[PDB]
This record gives C-alpha cells, structure tokens and sequence, in this order.
C-alpha cells in the first residue's frame, strides 16, 4: 500500500487494475520539524506547599481559599507522592498537568470525614455535598484527599471544624455560609434562641483518634482551574526553548500546545490584549510571553494527494499532485529531478508542456495531464 | 458535553481512562455536525 | 515488622527521668505510633499517641520524639503509680509486614 | 435631574483579540438609550450612597479632578470589610481596611489586600463577577461642558484585582477647598464591531 | 462506656470456640475495634479487626485462615477459633481502634487444656 | 433510553446530575427526531 | 407529608417518664431489652 503511488491507488482502489484518472489517495501534511515551549520565566517558587502543610485549615462551611499566582505549577511532584490517598481529579488528570498551565489556580482546604471524600465531586448529593459544599457539575479540577490522624483528630472529641446539619435551601457551587444562624422547622415558632424544631445549625464534628476509615479525619484540598483566556500567570516547570518564525514547528505558547508556522504579524495588538482569533474563532495570532511580539499562526501547509497516472495497462509510471502546497515545502517523492507549479499544486512526475491538447486527466486551474511521448 | 471544544486541552490535561470517553463524545458530535453539513450540502447540491 | 523494645527493662526513679527506644523494622505509615502503659492484670490505657500527642485526661509528664524508623519516649517524673509494662503499637502501611504489630514489653521499677 | 447616556459604556468583555469580527457577546453592560442619574458638587451640594446592582458605571468630567475616590462596601462603615479606594496624586492607594466615616466625609485641600499603581472625561465602570473587581477606563477628551456628547469610545480594562468581598452600596469621594453620572449595569447581550486595528468602533444591544 | 467479653472457658484443643464483646452506650458502627490476647507470661499481641465497611481482610499473619472475626449485629461482635492448641492460651481483650485505642473491656480468658 | 419521555417528570425524582445525563440522552433523542423531520423535510420540499 | 409508605403500624403502651429513652432506637435498658425492642434501621417517629 505504501511502496509507491501507484500502490497506494491500487489500495485504496482496492484492486489491482487502476483506470486512467486521478485518484485522492492521501492527505500529505508537513510534519511538525522541532518543539517550541515557552511561558513566563521563572517568576517565583509557588508556595503550594504551604497550602498542604500549613498548621491548620478551616471548617467545611467557612472553608478557607488561597489563591495561586506569579507560581511554578510543580504539580506531578504532588501526584507521584503516596502520601496523598485520594487524588481522583475529575476534570483533567493529574500526571499531566505540568504539560499544561492556567490562568489562575484556587485552592481552597476542608477537612471532611472518611467516607465523605466521595460526597465532593460533580454532581453529589449528600450532607456535606447540600449544606456544606458543592462543587459545579461541570468541574475542572484535583481532589486531594489525605488521611490526617495524627494532627485533626483527638482523644476526648475534636469539636473543632463543624457544619451545617440543617440548611433552608440547598447550596450554590463555590458559595460560603458564614450566617450560623439558628433554623426553624416545621411550625417555625421559635423567633427566640432555643424553641421546640429549633437548634443551632452547626453542630460539632467529632474526630476520635479510635474511629474507623469512613469517620476519619481525611483532610481535602480541591484546585480548580479556569479556561485561558485571559493571561495566564501560574505555568509548570517546563524547559522553555528558542523560538523558530517562518518554519512550521509545534508550539506550546502559554499552553497552547498546537502546530503551526509563525510568520510575522503586521497586526497591531493593543496592550491589554494578549491572545488573537479569526473570523471562526480558530486560534491565529499569539503573544510571546517573554518577547511581547505578535507572530500569525498560519496553519502547518496542508492538501490532499492525487495520483494522476494512465492505466496499468498502459504503464506504470505516475505523476503525483501535492494540491495547494507551494513545491518548495514538498520533500519535508522519488521522481524529484522534475517539479511542476501550478494553482492545483505542486505537480511531480510530469514536465510541463508549451502546447495544449484535449483534457485526459483533469488536474484543475485549466491544465490537464496525459501521458505521452 | 465534553469539558473543552478544543481538542489540544483534552488530548493534554487528561488520561486516557477519562480522554476516551471526553474525545468520544466530542468527536460524536463533530461527526454529527458533519454528516449535518453534507446532507444538506448534497440536498443543495441536488438542487444546484 | 517486629519491633524491638531496647532496653527490655527500664530501672528509673521517682524524680529521675525516664527514657525508652522503640526501634521499628520498617518505616511506620504516616506517624501512626502509639504508646499504652499495661498495669498487671488489666488492659492497657493510653498514655500518647502519634509519637507526641497527648491525649485528653491524662497527665503532663510524658513527651515522645523522633519519627521514621526510630522514636523515644521520655517521662519528666515517676509518682510510684507508673510500674506498667509499655507497648509502642506500630501502625505500618498495611499489606506490608502484617498491618500492625505490637513491640515487647518495658515495664520500669522504682527502687525506694 | 435625569440624563440619556447615549451610546458609551462599551467595553472589550476579554482579552481576546479579534479582527474585522462582530463579536455577540452577552455581558453585563450599560443598556443603550437610558435615563441616567445627574450629580452635582459645586456650591451646598453633597453626594449621596446609591446600590451596586450588579455595576455601576461612572462617568466624572472634571477641570482640576474634584473626584478623588471609591467606596465599595455592603457597610463601608468600619462594621465589615469594605473596599476602599483612593485616587493621589502619588499613588493609587486600594485597600480592604474597616474605617468609619461620617455621612458627608470631606477632604482637605483590618486590611486584606492591596494594591498601589471641562475637557476631561474620565469613564469608568466597576463589576464584581466570579469574585473578581474589574476596573476599566477611558480619558477621552470633550468638548461639550452641558452634557456627555453622541459617540462611541470603548473601554480598556486597568486592574483585574480579586478582592473576594461582595459590593452592594457604592460611594463617591470628593475634594473641598463637578458634575458626575452614575449609570447601572444589568444583564443585555451585545454585538460588538471590531475594528482593524483591534479597537470597537461601534456596538448594537 | 463499656465494653464487656463473654465467652471464655475451659475447652480442649482441636475444638471451636466463640468469643463476643458487647457494646454498652454505644454501636459497633462508629467506633473502630481489634482484637488482642496477652499470654501471661508473653507479651501482647493483635489478631483481627472489623468496622465500618467491611475490614475483616486485616488479619495477623500467624492468625492465618483459622482466625476470623464478625459482628453479628450493631452492638455485638464475635470471634470465631478453630485449631486450639497450647500455644493459644491467652488473655482476650476487645479493643478499641486499629493504631489508636481508648479503653478496653476488663478480659476474658481461655485456657485451653485436656 | 431516558428514565421517561416525560422533561417534567425527569426533573423530578432525580437529584440534578442524573437529570443531567437522562436529560441529555432525552435532548439526543429529540434532536435526532428534529433532524430526521428537517432532513424528510428537506427531500420532500425538494420533491414538491 | 410528602413521603409513601405501603403500611405504617402504630404501637401504643404506657412507660415512665425515664423509660422514653428506652423507646429510642440503639438504646439499652430493661423496657429495650424486654419490654419492647427497636429495630436499629427504624424508620418512624415516637410520640409520647
Ligand atoms: C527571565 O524572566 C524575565 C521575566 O520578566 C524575562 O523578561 C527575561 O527575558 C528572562 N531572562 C532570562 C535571562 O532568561
Ligand atoms: C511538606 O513538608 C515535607 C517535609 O518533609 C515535604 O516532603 C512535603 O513535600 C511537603 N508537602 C508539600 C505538599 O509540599
Ligand atoms: C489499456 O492500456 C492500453 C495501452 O496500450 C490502451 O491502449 C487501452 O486503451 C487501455 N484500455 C482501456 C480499456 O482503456
Ligand atoms: C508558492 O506557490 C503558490 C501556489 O501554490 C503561489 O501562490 C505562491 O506565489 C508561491 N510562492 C512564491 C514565493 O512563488
Ligand atoms: C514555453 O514558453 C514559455 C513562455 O514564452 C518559455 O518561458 C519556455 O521556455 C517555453 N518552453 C518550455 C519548454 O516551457
Ligand atoms: C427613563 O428614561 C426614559 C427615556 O425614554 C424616560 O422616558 C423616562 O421618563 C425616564 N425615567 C424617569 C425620568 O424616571
Ligand atoms: C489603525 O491605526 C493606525 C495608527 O493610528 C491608523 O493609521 C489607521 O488608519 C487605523 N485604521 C486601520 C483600519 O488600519
């Protein structure tokens, strides 16, 4: 199927004979000649660590938040560690994300217990997942979870970090309840402090270190990550290389991560603005972070292949067409002594003619190719 | 339904575990929008 | 997944201080030692617990060090009620070397 | 004394860029062709707490910059933390601490974040979404003392600062030994015209 | 709370035998449990433990398949013994918590001879 | 393939994830019918 | 008021006013033990 364009006609044919004609038999797309990588240069440690290793967190209804920026995303150091029990990200994964890099980075910390780590996900229902916290339905982020025994929990009852046992209504993603407010059921009679169907909302949480695996201290701390639009100011630990304009290269521009060929922009971006698009919302200019220059994302060249040969009972010899590529792109075929130029493509195999003769194969822009002498 | 319409962030950012199901159910609708897009190219095709 | 109590046994006195090593063959899971003090003919009560900690109601005479493969217990003072045997309950990241396991006994005598 | 702001209180929603593209985007903006409060502070003449609302757009043509501040609390009275923000001729001073003040504070001719950076007419609009302050501006100059004239000139966003702190009331501070416009954002989908250059020349809601 | 054994009497080797530790003021649902013996001339030992879901895999490795442990219901919890030998005469105490225990009931012994 | 043909009913009984997903198994289905009734109509406008 | 079951049983006696504990379910005492015993998934309300 691959020895030769002839071949790949009597594949994709799927017989042996091939008729006079042109026949699509692939797509031929330059392959990508390098790896380009680059971001922000190392503008500081990221103090991730201390979001794990701090002293303490807050409860589950007054949860705490940090928030992650002017950082190196050092994030599979925490993945490959097997300290951390639950680690399911639900949105991406986690061996992957130092590849990529986001505009900013939430990292909000509640201790839960035991089996109540499930309770957090898209799309929960539960007494943590209602009263306490809920995460969107549509979340794109990490769930790290933990035992931590030996710091929450102790003897006697760890009254510490509370919640909500009884809520009005049910809770909107992301949203914090400070209010601690007394609730009435039922009748809703009780206008004063204590009254019959009516109690403190937030009743203790009770860590003993004698508890089982489901009732245990299992201290969480949940990323969540926005789509990039807007400049992106925490990106991984990634190896930033030169560069290259005018030669088709993949290209990992602040998390990009596509293919394509840089030539120059003549396009004037305003200062605010970092990113570019075209009339379909397809990826065509890009700020460098570190050099503040535009350079068009010009797609990688690209068409269809046709093979342009007369029958094998007439000869063996063929004449590919590399459509809309400029021939000096081609070799990235054999029969390279003679190229031919036109508006279909680049034509190889066959030598142009000053004279004209009726269309046997039709090439297209109003030339056509036969085989003769 | 897939989490990105482009496919470099699910391609990257995601395991396979999970990218299969993501990239299945955005090349599903692509496939959809296509075959869309030829059937009523080919009914308008007919009528040119 | 033994682990060796050395010394077997401890002499200390009323207001000299008291030590004690608990050697682990392997790395305890995430700071999981504990320490219960068996009086004869009883079951053990707690005394510390995750190596430091104290637990709620006991007395303020006992202080642990050291994390990994070696820790130590150390008791400010002996108020002649303390004659008990220890053992320092080692938790192991399980499915290795058992799931558990409990060291050998230190009881410690006050000479008067 | 009411006014119609006519077209102004357009500005670029991302910080995408986008070439001869009409961008649809629904956004919180300034609906088109709508009353609008009337201010003053010459002569006497104070100025009063109006809400949020989602937005406020403020829009202050001044000669020697009467204005000189932003207050944006749910209290702004030293019960809870409040926004503050104070225009010098040093520095750009925003903070977060609880400070009390009187019911016509003038001025003389705990703290979570911070932050530091009539022919004049100084545009802006405030919006708290997705726990985000967002600030733009435009100093376009006018030429017309009675009233902002018919046109169009888009606002470049400034600060993109996260104070977490939600914004209900609003407040103006000024300067003693003048007019201003206060408008109000609610939810209205657009089409924003670009222009080559990168700029939105011209917008339809 | 309290805990309290039953079950201990004299037996000859090669029987089966049952073990139980009740509960009072509380259920055997919440609060983690093991089992130990204490010879009386050796020292203290752990064979098994089960709550919460189920957790009765975690066995010692010299208990091996004739050790196993199960409550019957919430307050109650039994140990099942086969293959008694001289070597398994020991004080059995119902502990409270796999790393981390509290108190525990007073003991109850089997002996096991001929 | 939804638990029923019935929008309301859907949302009731159900916690908002799984309405979700039958929902969206109900939306798929629909769209299918739209695009089946579209496309019939499409070659039966072309035959009148 | 919005929950079905398919029968409810209404058991009626006469204890102290200490011994309502007892009807509580998980609990223990003489009226728990041989009075009247509680299933521990009970699912009711007890009136007294
Ligand atoms: C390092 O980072 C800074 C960030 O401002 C960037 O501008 C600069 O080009 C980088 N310099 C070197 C020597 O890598
Ligand atoms: C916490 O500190 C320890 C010190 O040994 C370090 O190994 C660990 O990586 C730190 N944790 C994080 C999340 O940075
Ligand atoms: C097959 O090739 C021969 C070459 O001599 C040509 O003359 C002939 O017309 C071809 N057959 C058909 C059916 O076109
Ligand atoms: C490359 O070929 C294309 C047609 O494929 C043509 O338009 C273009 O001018 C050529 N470039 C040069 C530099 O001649
Ligand atoms: C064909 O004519 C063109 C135009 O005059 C000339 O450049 C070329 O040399 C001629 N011959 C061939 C073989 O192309
Ligand atoms: C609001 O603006 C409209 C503009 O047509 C005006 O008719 C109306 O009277 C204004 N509302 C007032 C003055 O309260
Ligand atoms: C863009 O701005 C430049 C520089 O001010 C100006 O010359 C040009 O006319 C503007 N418009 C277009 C469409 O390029």
């Amino acid at each position: 199927c691959a020895l030769d364009p002839l071949s790949e006609t009597k594949c994709t044919l799927k017989s042996f004979t091939v008729e006079k004609g042109i026949y699509q038999t692939s797509n031929f797309r330059v392959q990508p000649t390098e790896s380009i990588v680059r971001f922000p240069n190392i503008t500081n440690l990221c103090p991730f660590g201390e979001v794990f290793n701090a002293t303490r967190f807050a409860s589950v209804y007054a949860w705490n938040r940090k928030r992650i920026s002017n950082c190196v995303a050092d994030y599979s150091v925490l993945y490959n560690s097997a300290s951390f029990s639950t680690f399911k990200c639900y949105g991406v994964s986690p061996t992957k994300l130092n590849d990529l890099c986001f505009t900013n980075v939430y990292a909000d910390s509640f201790v839960i217990r035991g089996d109540e780590v499930r309770q957090i996900a898209p799309g929960q229902t539960g007494k943590i997942a209602d009263y306490n916290y809920k995460l969107p339905d549509d979340f794109t982020g990490c769930v790290i979870a933990w035992n931590s025994n030996n710091l929450d929990s102790k003897v006697g009852g760890n009254y510490n970090y509370l919640y909500r046992l009884f809520r009005k209504s049910n809770l909107k993603p992301f949203e914090r309840d400070i209010s601690t407010e007394i609730y009435q059921a039922g009748s809703t009679p009780c206008n004063g402090v204590e009254g019959f169907n009516c109690y403190f909302p937030l009743q203790s949480y009770g860590f003993q270190p004698t508890n089982g695996v489901g009732y245990q201290p299992y201290r969480v701390v949940v990323l969540s990550f926005e789509l990039l639009h807007a400049p992106a100011t925490v990106c991984g630990p990634k190896k930033s290389t030169n560069l290259v304009k005018n030669k088709c290269v993949n290209f990992n521009f602040n998390g990009l991560t596509g293919t394509g060929v840089l030539t120059e922009s003549n396009k004037k971006f305003l200062p605010f603005q970092q990113f570019g698009r075209d009339i379909a919302d397809t990826t065509d200019a890009v700020r460098d972070p570190q050099t503040l220059e535009i350079l068009d994302i010009t797609p990688c060249s690209f068409g269809g292949v046709s093979v342009i040969t007369p029958g094998t009972n007439t000869s063996n010899q063929v004449a590919v067409l590399y459509q809309d590529v400029n021939c000096t792109e081609v070799p990235v075929y054999s029969t390279g002594s003679n190229v031919f130029q036109t508006r279909a493509g680049c034509l190889i195999g066959a030598e142009h003619v000053n004279n004209s003769y009726e269309c046997d194969i039709p090439i297209g822009a109003g030339i056509c190719a036969s085989y003769q002498t | 339904g897939a989490i990105s319409s482009v496919l470099n962030d699910i391609l990257s950012r995601l395991d396979p575990p999970e990218a299969e199901v993501q990239i299945d159910r955005l090349i599903t609708g692509r496939l959809q929008s296509l075959q869309t897009y030829v059937t009523q190219q080919l009914i308008r095709a007919a009528e040119i | 997944q033994v682990l060796t109590q050395t010394p077997s046994s401890v002499s200390a006195a009323v207001g000299g201080t008291v030590t004690i090593n608990c050697q682990s063959s392997q790395s305890v899971n995430n700071n999981d030692l504990a320490w219960y003090q068996q009086k004869p003919g009883q079951p053990p009560k707690l005394l510390i617990y995750f190596v430091s900690t104290l637990p709620s109601g006991v007395s303020s005479r006992f202080k642990g060090s050291g994390s990994g493969t070696q820790f130590t217990l150390t008791i400010s003072g002996v108020q002649c009620d303390d004659a008990a045997t220890y053992y320092c309950q080692g938790g192991f990241g399980c499915n290795s070397g058992d799931c558990t396991a409990f060291g050998g006994g230190t009881e410690v005598v006050v000479k008067r | 004394a009411y006014t119609n702001s006519f077209t102004r209180g357009v500005y670029y929603p991302d910080k995408v860029f986008r070439s001869s593209v009409l961008h649809s985007t629904q956004d919180l903006f300034l609906p088109f062709f709508s009353n609008v409060t009337w201010f003053h502070a010459i002569h006497r003449f104070d100025n009063p707490v109006l809400p949020f609302n989602d937005g406020v757009y403020f829009a202050s043509t001044e000669k020697s910059n009467i204005i000189r501040g932003w207050i944006f609390g749910t209290t702004l009275d030293s019960k809870t933390q409040s926004l503050l923000i104070v225009n010098n001729a040093t520095n750009v001073v925003i903070k977060v601490c609880e400070f009390q003040f009187c019911n016509d504070p003038f001025l003389g001719v705990n703290c979570t974040f911070e932050y530091v950076s009539f022919k004049n007419l100084r545009e802006f609009v405030f919006k708290n979404i997705d726990g985000y302050f967002k600030i733009y501006s435009k100093h376009t100059p006018i030429n017309l003392v009675r009233d902002l004239p018919q046109g169009f000139s888009a606002l470049e966003p400034l600060v993109d600062l996260p104070i977490g702190i939600n914004i209900t009331r609003f407040q103006t501070l000024l300067a003693l030994h003048a007019a201003y416009y206060v408008g109000y954002l609610q939810p209205r989908t657009f089409l924003l015209k670009y222009n080559e250059n990168g700029t939105i020349t011209d917008a339809v809601d | 709370q309290s805990l309290e054994e039953s079950g201990g009497d004299l037996v000859k080797p090669g029987a089966s035998l049952t073990l139980t530790c009740t509960a009072s003021g509380f259920t055997f649902s919440r609060y983690y449990m093991s089992w130990v013996r204490q010879a009386p001339g050796k020292g203290l030992q752990w064979i098994g433990c089960i709550d919460n879901t189920i957790d009765t895999t975690y066995y010692a490795s010299w208990a091996k398949g004739r050790f196993t442990i199960s409550k019957t219901s919430s307050t109650t919890v039994t140990l099942q013994m086969t293959s008694l030998s001289a070597a398994d005469t020991a004080t059995y105490f119902c502990a409270r918590g796999m790393v981390v225990v509290d108190l525990w009931g007073p003991g109850t012994l089997v002996t096991v001879s001929s």
